[PDB]
């Protein structure tokens, strides 16, 4: 999935779309996980 | 993995709709990202 | 014993999780301005607990914080290693600034943050060296780049396995700080409840109870 | 095993996101390590 996303974005390389491509690439740089801890107040 | 795949597909669909061999490539990319074939 | 380092045994600990949760407030309170200049802004911190503020033995917000930097666009404040940090100055127009907050990192913590050149290839922000090496090897095997390997890893990471296994070692980096952009509000007297950000801090007790109770040690026993 | 049905339901396409996470979770979870609330409707109540 990472390979295909990067590939099709490098192909989309060829204003709004520029800022959006920047946003996408920054988002790909940082994926999100789940942080789980105890529950202080029931 | 599910959440990240979903977010990436949404923002890519938006960016592709905003930019609408070049035309055929864009159409094929739309078709590919429509369903999660990007994994396979 | 061979797979002590793979995140498959480290990431979730639903029986005894490894992290606590800390909440940070960024605010400023304009007082008696023209309607001189008061300019105080505060960074507050508190652990989400049923514990009350008045009770002693509460952990200070500065217990687990390394560096706090505030750069204006005046003068820039840096803190090196109090539940709140207050900064009061003179001036009334307005300012916007960058805040960098770095968190204390335990030695018991087993996860290293990856560099953007890595987390692009593997959809993982942080993992041990073992995970990165295993995934890179799985990658070069998956694309048949195999003992010479030539590509995407080249242009991203910018000759052989003995070569790559240290380029990647260099790629692993120490904990990076949190960056925020915050604007002081001069007409907006109280900016207290707007910017609240939550981060997770290590729980050393859980790490200590976990690394001494591992499948390897219990199996050996 | 304990999660043999929650695992199966995850990749079969059913319960795509919220259904699953609520099924697992007592413990507290946030959607990421760092969560910033640039502006919140309930938090401005302080």
């Amino acid at each position: 999935f990472n390979q295909n996303s990067s590939k099709i974005v490098n192909v989309l390389s060829k204003e709004e779309i520029r800022s959006q491509i920047d946003h996408f690439k920054s988002m790909l740089s940082k994926p999100e996980t789940l942080s789980i801890g105890k529950n202080p107040f029931n | 993995f599910n959440q990240n795949s979903s977010k990436i597909v949404n923002v890519l669909s938006k960016c592709l709709n905003l930019i609408s061999e070049i035309r055929s490539q864009i159409d094929h990319f739309k078709s590919m990202l429509s369903k999660p074939e990007t994994l396979s | 014993e061979r797979s002590k380092l793979s995140q498959e045994f480290l990431y979730p600990h639903l029986n005894f999780p490894n992290v606590k949760f800390l909440r940070i407030f960024i605010s400023n309170v304009s007082e008696n301005q023209p309607w001189n200049a008061t300019w105080t802004m505060r960074i507050e911190g508190r652990l989400l607990d049923n514990v009350q503020a008045n009770d002693p033995a509460r952990e200070k917000f500065s217990s687990f914080i390394e560096s706090i930097v505030v750069d204006f666009k005046l003068e820039s404040v840096k803190w090196q290693y109090f539940d709140g940090l207050d900064i009061k100055r003179v001036g009334s127009e307005n300012v916007e600034c960058t805040i960098s907050i770095l968190r204390k990192s335990s030695p018991e913590e087993p996860f290293m943050s990856y560099s953007p050149q890595l987390t692009a290839i593997i959809g993982l922000k942080s993992g041990t060296s073992h995970d990165a090496i295993f995934s890179i090897y799985k990658y070069i095997h998956l694309n048949e780049l195999l003992a010479f390997e030539n590509n995407r890893n080249n242009h991203n990471s910018n000759k052989l396995t003995d070569l790559l296994s240290l380029i990647n070692s260099t790629h692993l980096l120490p904990l990076q700080p949190i960056e925020i952009d915050y604007t002081v509000r001069v007409d907006k007297a109280s900016t207290y409840g707007e910017l609240v950000l939550d981060i997770e801090v290590p729980d050393v007790n859980a790490l200590k109870f976990n690394n001494t109770q591992r499948e390897s040690q219990i199996g050996a026993a | 095993l304990k999660y043999t049905k929650l695992i199966a339901a995850a990749e079969d396409g059913s319960r795509s996101t919220k259904d699953m996470i609520d099924a697992v979770f007592h413990l507290r979870y946030q959607p990421d390590g760092v969560v910033v609330h640039r502006d919140d409707p309930a938090l401005v109540g302080k």
